[PDB]
């Protein structure tokens, strides 16, 4: 499924995300804080029946509109505690000849922070140095796929990330809407 | 609510079993579901209804449920199976979907591998030391200015080929970089140190 919405949300504000889906009978949201396990947020059934994680239930809004191929999540009054990769999930089950179909979004990292979004500066290494950006993530393509190694970001003392990619590099930093060749 | 052992391991070609422990309100009365999650990837459904495979899941994966416990079995193990595995089930008493804490599966029998080390100078100041393809996943990193020992070094992490990577960074001012004959990234792995050097 295709997932979208800001990767940066301020403390006390509202996280909003959408997934496009065509059909299904159960729709839900699952999250995973960095280095942690999966945590169910909520589900909506085709009947409209709706269930939320009790530790979150005051802050969660989920909605489905199947005619507009969408389902959505809002999470109000966020804190650093809500920093996580968020996944939307759609159950189809036994459809045609296919069995147990459950589609997952690719996962969207949402960082709860009052710090500003900051685009990267790109420097030549061969490779490309992607430095001093915030928040994660940065993605890198070349033009070339073989022999490409993009490393995990360092978090520097500045509170900003930097990473390196080794083999024209195409750096994408969606949170700041920055694409560097 | 659902307990899994934090880690499991197996040997290529062989088998592993991963357990999931719950209660009568979840596993005892409800279907169990299993997920595979490769690092930085979406979880993938392996098993539904306790013991059924979705289309496109290898029959190397199988599930069973024994009272208030469930188990995922993986046969014909491969290095690519190295991942986190999660059980899940509905809980009648919380009216909630609950997940196990997850089990990290390590695949054994990897030979030891010296790190590939690449030191970049600052382009025409930050020094970038890239350490790749090492096993096991521990590295000691040390920097030299000329001969004498702003360092930020990433925790090691698993690559896709199940070997390990790390990067070390050295921030300098342009004047600091110019006033030395060389700078060095020294990488120690299993008591074996390789030095890389760059020169202003
Ligand atoms: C036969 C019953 C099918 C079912 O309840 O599926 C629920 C899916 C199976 C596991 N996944 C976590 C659930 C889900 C998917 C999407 C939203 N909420 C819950």
């Amino acid at each position: 499924l295709l997932e979208s919405g800001p990767g940066l949300v301020k403390p006390s504000e509202t996280l909003s995300l959408t997934c496009t889906v065509s059909g299904g009978s159960i729709w839900g949201w699952i999250r995973q804080p960095p280095g942690k396990g999966l945590e169910w947020i909520g589900s909506i059934y085709s009947s409209g029946s709706t269930y939320y994680n009790p530790s979150l239930k005051s802050r969660v809004t989920t909605s489905v509109d199947t005619s507009k191929n969408q389902f959505s999540l809002r999470l109000s009054s966020v804190t650093a505690a809500d920093t996580a990769v968020y996944y939307c999930v759609a159950w189809f089950g036994d459809l045609l000849s296919l069995k147990g179909v459950e589609l997952w979004g690719q996962g969207t990292l949402v960082t709860v922070s009052s710090a500003s979004t900051k685009g990267p500066s790109v420097f030549p290494l061969l490779g490309c140095l992607v430095k001093d950006y915030f928040p994660e993530p940065v993605t890198v393509s070349w033009n070339l796929t073989s022999g490409v190694h993009t490393f995990p970001a360092v978090l520097q003392s500045s509170g900003l990330y930097s990473l390196s990619s080794v083999v024209t590099c195409n750096v994408d930093h969606k949170p700041s809407n920055t694409k560097v060749d | 609510e659902l307990t899994q052992p934090p880690s499991a391991s197996g040997t290529p070609g062989q088998r592993v079993t991963i357990s999931c422990s719950g209660s009568s309100s979840n596993i005892g009365s409800n279907y169990v579901y299993w997920y595979q999650q490769l690092p930085g990837t979406a979880p993938k459904l392996l098993i539904y209804r306790n013991n059924q495979r979705p289309s496109g899941v290898p029959d190397r994966f199988s599930g069973s449920k024994s009272g208030t416990s469930a188990s995922l079995a993986i046969s014909g193990l491969r290095s690519e199976d190295e991942a986190d595995y999660y059980c899940a089930a509905w809980d009648d008493s919380l009216s909630a979907w609950v997940f196990g804490g997850g089990t990290q599966l390590d695949i054994l029998g990897q030979p030891k591998a010296a790190p590939s080390v690449t030191l970049f100078p600052p382009s025409s100041a930050t020094l970038v030391c890239l350490i790749s393809d090492f096993y096991p996943g521990a590295v000691t990193v040390a920097w030299k200015a000329d001969s004498s020992p702003g360092v930020e070094t990433t925790t090691p992490s698993k690559q896709s080929n199940n070997k390990y990577a790390a990067s070390s960074y050295l921030s300098l001012t342009p004047e600091q970089w110019k006033s030395h004959r060389s700078y060095s990234c020294q990488v120690t792995h299993e008591g074996s140190t390789v030095e890389k050097t760059v020169a202003p």
